[PDB]
């Protein structure tokens, strides 16, 4: 969902979605994004 | 111009203009990554002139290349000259679309 939305808010109202309860595999996250660029603050995504 | 060096090596390429801010020791992004990738404890210089005369003509030129779609990360100073699609979902898929 959050990246095969179409409707992403403004940055005067950001919306945000809370993930729990699953699990992660972040390459399907890869695969919805001709990345530009991907600068992680938290886990790098090797040890994502 | 007051220091001496054991071999020094040369690597020319042309980029464009953000790319220029891109490359630097351990950056990101798909030149940083899957293009080209310096050591993070470079000993060198990297020069960056403009050149708008030697790589363009009217009708265009498409004439460069670079990679977006590699299976892992660049090592510093490694080349990946191969012509290989990328793999999406679970498909051994061969060819473009
Ligand atoms: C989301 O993924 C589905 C299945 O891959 C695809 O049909 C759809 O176009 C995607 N939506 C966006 C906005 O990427
Ligand atoms: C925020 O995301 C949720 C989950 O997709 C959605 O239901 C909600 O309508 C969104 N809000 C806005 C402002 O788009």
């Amino acid at each position: 969902e959050v990246f095969n939305a179409t409707r992403f808010a403004s940055v005067y109202a950001w919306n945000r979605t809370r993930i729990s309860n699953c699990v992660a595999d972040y390459s399907v996250l890869y695969n919805f994004a001709p990345f530009f660029a991907f600068k992680c603050y938290g886990v790098s995504p090797t040890k994502l | 111009n007051d220091l001496c060096f054991t071999n020094v090596y040369a690597d020319s390429f042309v980029i464009k203009g953000n790319e220029v801010s891109q490359i630097a020791p351990g950056q990101t992004g798909n030149i940083a990554d899957y293009n080209y990738k310096l050591p993070d404890d470079f000993t060198g210089c990297v020069i960056a002139w403009n050149s708008n005369k030697l790589d363009s003509k009217h009708s265009g030129n498409y004439d460069y290349w670079y990679r977006s779609f590699r299976k892992s990360k660049l090592k510093p100073f490694e080349r990946d000259i191969s012509t290989e699609i990328y793999q999406a979902g679970n498909k051994p898929c061969k060819g473009k679309g």
